[PDB]
């Protein structure tokens, strides 16, 4: 008889409000350096090659984009909300875009 | 002067860019002015909706 | 680079969802916003890009991507503007 | 009532006041990240100048502190001194009372109506690493001790209730509980509570379940009394190779951890499919590959009539009533009588020969396999079948298999043996 | 109940009856598994009719 009792699983939410939490608290990026590098590279690379990119430019898309993202998924929690859900759909994302006037 | 009062209540002596974006978001006619702008390192305010809360 | 869209990868936008408040995330919103983003990166590169090729140089730097984010409305402080 | 033991279940080990550590090391929260800055909820202290006491941070209030199961801290959050979120620290335990029970030994009761989601007990122990909890185990084990004392506080931290600890060790299994486990953090520690499911009133028991993972020992019988019960004290076993069929079933079919450590050492590792542990799908290959042995022991008996009354498969009966086929022990055939095996031996019949979710030649070659110990078994009395009232399934099985002959022949002697046994006296009750 | 010492010994029946004495518990006890010729089972039902 020397089994160990289990402490189980947390509520689903209790997890996600802490790193709520933590994230809103703390402010380093979190979309990775150099895959973002990347995908940058990648879509200028359609316009006109041999196109070098400071790490400055870099950075400073990263924290635009991050900051726009930040913004939508604040309308789209907010669209959600109105909706009576706590879950965002990309139906809220499209009206969220819709309304801010970005999509036609 | 508000960073300096926001750094304050962190219990700080070194303003940073969180700082300053405390002190802009958190006074209504200075987020009014600086409304399209996006500080650096700034990171967000602290905002958990009411109803999103369990009961 | 082939295809590289997927370096976004599924916790990093959940942590930038979670940054914005949002408790639940449904299983496909993350092709949505890999979309919009892919949108706004090439909306603000191709802006840059021109830019540089106006100044005649090979390397776009930082003052072009802050101008052609301020241009956009979304004005970015400390990065020399 | 049942009287009280609180002090005599108390002199079995040395009382704690709180959780001990083998090293500062252990049990810190965030894996030993110090969170310096330390979550501090914005709560206005809210002091009642009549009782003096500060109402903050209460169970109806909206300390977000509270919802995350972090704990406020005296000097560092804004909801001031002794808040009601301090409830592990100022160490406000409901209370409680030990009482002997029938089989279980010491309880715990409630000595006072407890409201729902309210703080019980903080489980007590010594934190300890996995070494230290491997060496206590085997020393127990030595000692023959019937008793769980471990939990797991995280991954490779282990609380030990047994030689120290607090009265939440004396807390017994229930398959549907009234109070269950939570972990919880206060200040960089982390500790494990004892919450109320619903309402409690006074007298009754409070109890948690275990969720045991055995790490390979035996299953133990559970005698909760919970109508809901699933007769044995467990949970998932080790990560694979550890269990194909449940215990009982397993060992009703004669098979042990080695046989069924075999089958998946022998097809898993060389690039063949075995799903995981889910005992919903029974998988006939393996049923068919096992090696069936005589049964000599009246509870392998048992575990094969549970077996009978639990597994619906085809082909876990035919490998059952195969291995009845190979027991000729006539002591473990008269307790499958006193365990009434015929009753069971009916619904397995009825849902194969009567229910049609097979090909008839098949279901044939299963009834010639099943009618040979039926003829086989000693039998002395109609009262063993009158508690099954087999032959009603033997007469419609072999009316509606007529076309089959060697079926009805043998079921007809087997009616015609059954037929001249009397009936057991048993003795008129007044009305 | 399987023990060395019985319960009917402390009782004015006779050893002849103890099998009887048994069957009259374990039939009053309305246990239907029973049989005659199983005395283990006599002796549970009458340990559990007089020391319930
Ligand atoms: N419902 C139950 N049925 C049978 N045994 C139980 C049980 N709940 C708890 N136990 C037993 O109690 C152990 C936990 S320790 C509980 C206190 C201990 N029985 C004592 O009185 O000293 C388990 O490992 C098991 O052996
Ligand atoms: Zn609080
Ligand atoms: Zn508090
Ligand atoms: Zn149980």
């Amino acid at each position: 008889t020397g089994g160990v009792m289990k402490p189980h699983r947390y509520r689903p939410g209790t997890v996600a409000l802490r790193e709520i939490r933590r994230y809103q608290k703390s402010t380093e990026l979190l979309i990775r350096k150099l895959p973002f590098q990347r995908l940058v590279r990648e879509i200028a690379q359609d316009f006109k090659t041999d196109l070098r990119f400071q790490s400055a430019a870099i950075g400073a898309l990263q924290e635009a984009s991050e900051a726009y993202l930040v913004g939508l998924f604040e309308d789209t929690n907010l669209c959600a909300i109105h909706a009576k859900r706590v879950t965002i759909m990309p139906k809220d994302i499209q009206l969220a875009r819709r309304i801010r006037g970005e999509r036609a | 002067e508000l960073a300096g009062n926001a750094a304050r209540d962190n219990k700080k002596t070194r303003i940073i860019p969180r700082h300053l974006q405390l002190a802009i978001r958190n006074d209504e006619e200075l987020n009014k002015l600086l409304g399209r702008v996006t500080i650096a390192q700034g990171g967000v305010l602290p905002n958990i909706q009411a109803v999103l809360l369990p009961k | 680079l082939r295809d590289n869209i997927q370096g976004i990868t599924k916790p990093a936008i959940r942590r930038l969802a979670r940054r914005g408040g949002v408790k639940r995330i449904s299983g496909l919103i993350y092709e949505e916003t890999r979309g919009v983003l892919k949108v706004f990166l090439e909306n603000v590169i191709r802006d840059a890009v021109t830019y540089t090729e106006h100044a005649k140089r090979k390397t776009v730097t930082a003052m072009d991507v802050v101008y052609a984010l301020k241009r956009q409305g979304r004005t970015l402080y400390g990065f020399g503007g | 009532y049942p009287a009280d033991k609180t002090e005599e279940a108390l002199t079995t080990f040395k009382t704690l006041s709180q959780n001990s550590y083998q090293n500062k090391t252990l049990g810190n929260a965030h894996n030993g990240r110090s969170t310096a800055d330390g979550m501090s909820c914005d709560c206005e202290e809210n002091w009642d100048t009549v009782s003096g006491i500060n109402n903050a941070c209460g169970e109806y209030s909206e300390c977000i502190n509270r919802l995350t199961s972090i704990e406020c801290i005296s000097g560092t959050c804004s909801c001031g001194d002794d808040c009601q979120n301090q409830r592990f620290q100022k160490k406000q335990y409901a209370p409680i009372a030990v009482f002997e029970t029938e089989k279980k030994g010491y309880g715990v009761r409630a000595q006072a109506d407890i409201r729902q989601d309210a703080f019980i007990y903080e489980y007590l122990g010594e934190v300890i690493d996995e070494s230290t909890f491997r060496k206590r185990k085997e020393n127990y084990d030595n000692q023959g001790l019937e008793h769980f004392y471990f939990m797991m506080l995280q991954k490779g931290e282990f609380i030990d209730a047994t030689a120290k600890g607090g009265l939440g060790r004396f807390c017994n299994h229930s398959c549907r509980p009234n109070a269950y486990v939570d972990k919880w953090e206060v200040g960089n520690k982390l500790r494990m509570g004892i919450f109320a499911k619903r309402e409690i009133y006074k007298g009754e028991e409070i109890c948690f379940d275990y969720n045991v993972d055995r790490y390979g020992a035996n299953p133990q019988k559970c005698y909760c009394g919970e109508d809901n019960c699933i007769g044995f004290l467990g949970g998932r076993t080790q990560t694979d190779s550890a269990n194909i069929l449940p215990v009982p079933i397993a060992e009703a079919l004669g098979s042990t951890n080695a046989q069924e450590q075999r089958w998946v050492r022998l097809m898993k590792e060389q690039n063949k499919s075995i799903k995981a542990s889910d005992y919903s799908s029974i998988n006939e290959d393996y049923v068919n590959s096992l090696e069936m042995r005589p049964i000599a022991d009246k509870d392998e008996a048992s575990k094969v009539t549970s077996a009978l009354l639990k597994t619906q498969d085809y082909i876990i009966l035919r490998k059952l009533i195969e291995r009845v086929s190979l027991t000729k022990d006539p002591e473990v055939l008269k307790e499958i009588v006193r365990l009434r095996g015929y009753q069971c031996v009916a619904n397995i019949l009825t849902m194969i020969v009567l229910d049609q979710e097979q090909q008839q030649v098949d279901v044939e070659s299963f009834t010639l396999s099943v009618l040979d110990m039926l003829e086989s078994w000693p039998n002395s009395s109609r009262n063993r079948i009158s508690s099954s009232q087999i032959e009603s399934v033997l007469e419609s099985v072999k009316t509606k298999l007529k076309k089959i002959q060697p079926i009805g022949k043998k079921i007809n002697s087997l009616l015609n043996s059954w037929s001249k046994l009397e009936i057991s006296y048993k003795i008129p009750k007044s009305q | 109940p399987q023990g060395e010492m019985d319960l009917l010994d402390s009782t004015r029946i006779h050893p002849e009856d103890y099998s009887l004495a048994r069957k009259m518990a374990a039939d009053a006890l309305d246990i239907e598994d029973i049989d005659d010729d199983d005395e283990s089972a006599m002796r549970n039902a009458i340990y559990e009719m007089v020391f319930p």
